[PDB]
């Protein structure tokens, strides 16, 4: 069912965001480290019927 | 007439318009 | 017997609306996002006598244009529009899409872009110098400074094109770029004009606008309606199954 | 003619059995991702028609429904297209869960019709 | 590089969603099976005469 | 044709590298994105692992 | 030809290959 797939994608996106945040926080002492930021994007759109 | 009775000519087609033009 | 079909259709449309709400919730952090509204429309069928059937089909009027908050990332070339600002970009097929995602990137050859789509300003797709620092004014002017050069060599190099759309005349597209509807396009021309009344600011990036309370209430209502429809299906099936015994002899 | 009831109800039984099998197959393949040659599974439906005035019901053919595939994003898959969107079956669940019940009810009703007609035919067989 | 050891790569979200979907699919298939059995349990009564 | 049977299949594993512990043991190694240590199996043929 | 009719030619066996060779 489509709802489960969509929510799975959302959970994966949030997990990846948490991963990059944790990586940014972990090496706060590394010399010459440039912090990262993850940007997402919505997928395509299915049109069941046109107006 | 009353539902369930008998009549000479058939019922008109049934339609479900999503939006009236 | 046909009373089962209206209930199953209602359940299916409730599932579709739940899918729409889940899709809205999934991208709760994509910059420059517009939520998707949803509603149920009644579609009565006009037969001959005793019109007792009124189906239901889920529908989405369009995106709600309430602007979300903006995070201050202090990035020099991150723009946030006004209440009804729209950055105009060139899509894959040459159409001019409108976005609110202010995250602008620069390619190796000085070409501006947004998620791979070249942003068009006054003229064509604007290209800044090769490796110069870029600054955005309060109204769309783009200034470039070649690194290493003295600060008094900063020069304007282009200007963004910002259009104003009311919100009730714009429809989403498959890729995700809003375009004018047919009537609004006919009334205001094929391509909009860069109005000077819109002002933007740099250093901030606008997020999405999805209401958690609305999402939760919609999900609860969908679940309850689905349960009621399932109960109706069960009752109708039981009644028909026990009624078919009358046909015996 | 009271003999035609047998090959009317047999036609009804066959049509309902085909419909039930189609619904069961769709439910089984509700999540199948590919076929024998990379073609995504498509929901299928039957076409009912009258034998002909009026007569029994015959399944004209079986056709795959023409609806857009509920495509999903799995870039790390061989079947993915240029944009990484693989295609999934466009099969709902309520539709088949109701089709099975409707087909079973119609099957049982035709069974009852055949029983009654056979009983009255056997009764007529001993007139006087 | 030395001093580090790589663990497994199992996605809890994927596992949970797959298990939920499998449970629901199995329940629906059981519903279909019992419906077919009950439906067929009366064609013999038809043949009874 | 109406029946379409269903069978399960496993199209191989996934090569996404999982995270790693820092155990500080001098002789513990971790491979790159597409690396494989080559070992000798029980039958004499070679195999690849991580 | 029509299903349910009588034909003196036995039907060919039915097979369901997993993958096309």
């Amino acid at each position: 069912i489509s709802s489960l797939w969509i929510a799975k994608t959302g959970l994966d996106a949030q997990q990846t965001n948490m991963d990059v945040i944790a990586n940014n926080l972990a090496n706060v002492s590394t010399n010459g480290f440039k912090r990262q930021r993850a940007v997402f994007e919505d997928l395509l759109y299915q049109t069941i019927r046109q107006p | 007439g009353v539902p369930g009775a008998l009549s000479n000519q058939p019922a008109p087609p049934n339609e479900a318009p999503i939006a009236t033009p | 017997d046909h009373a089962i079909y209206t209930a199953m259709g209602a359940a299916s449309q409730t599932l579709n609306q739940q899918a729409v709400t889940a899709s809205n919730l999934a991208n709760a952090s994509t910059p420059g996002f517009r939520a998707q509204l949803n509603a149920l429309r009644a579609v009565p069928v006009d037969g001959l006598s005793l019109a007792t059937r009124t189906l239901v089909t889920a529908s989405t009027p369009g995106a709600d244009m309430t602007p979300g908050q903006l995070d201050y990332t202090s990035r020099p070339l991150d723009v946030a529009l006004q209440q009804d600002g729209w950055l105009v970009v060139q899509a894959a097929d040459g159409a001019e899409g409108y976005t609110r995602n202010g995250n602008i990137q620069v390619g190796p050859t000085g070409q501006l872009t947004i998620q791979g789509h070249p942003v068009i300003g006054e003229g064509g797709p604007i290209t800044v110098p090769e490796g110069s620092e870029i600054t955005i004014a309060a109204d769309g002017t783009i200034s470039a400074l070649n690194p290493g050069d003295p600060p008094n060599t900063v020069a304007p190099v282009g200007r963004l094109k910002l259009v104003k759309a009311e919100g009730n005349e714009v429809q989403r597209s498959d890729d995700g770029l809003f375009r004018l509807t047919a009537e609004a396009q006919a009334e205001r021309g094929a391509v909009l004009a860069a109005d000077p009344s819109i002002r933007i600011m740099s250093g901030v990036l606008e997020g999405s606008n999805v209401k958690p309370v609305e999402a939760m209430t919609d999900m609860i209502a969908n679940a309850r309606r689905f349960e009621m429809q399932m109960k109706v299906i069960t009752s109708v099936d039981e009644n028909e199954g026990r009624a078919n015994q009358l046909l015996s002899m | 003619a009271l003999l035609n009831i047998f090959d009317i109800a047999g036609s009804a039984l066959a049509a309902q059995s085909k419909r039930l099998n189609v619904a069961a197959s769709n439910l089984a393949n509700a999540d199948s991702v590919t076929g024998p040659d990379g073609q995504p599974y498509r929901a299928k439906q039957v076409v009912f028609q009258v034998d002909a005035a009026t007569g029994g019901v015959k399944v004209a053919s079986v056709i795959e429904s023409q609806a857009p595939e509920k495509l999903v994003y799995e870039p790390g898959n061989p079947l993915a297209d240029a944009n990484g969107y693989v295609k999934m079956p466009n099969v709902d669940v309520v539709g088949e869960m109701v089709n099975t019940m409707s087909a079973s009810r119609s099957y049982q009703a035709n069974i009852e019709v055949l029983n009654t007609v056979k009983s009255m035919m056997l009764k007529t067989l001993t007139l006087g």
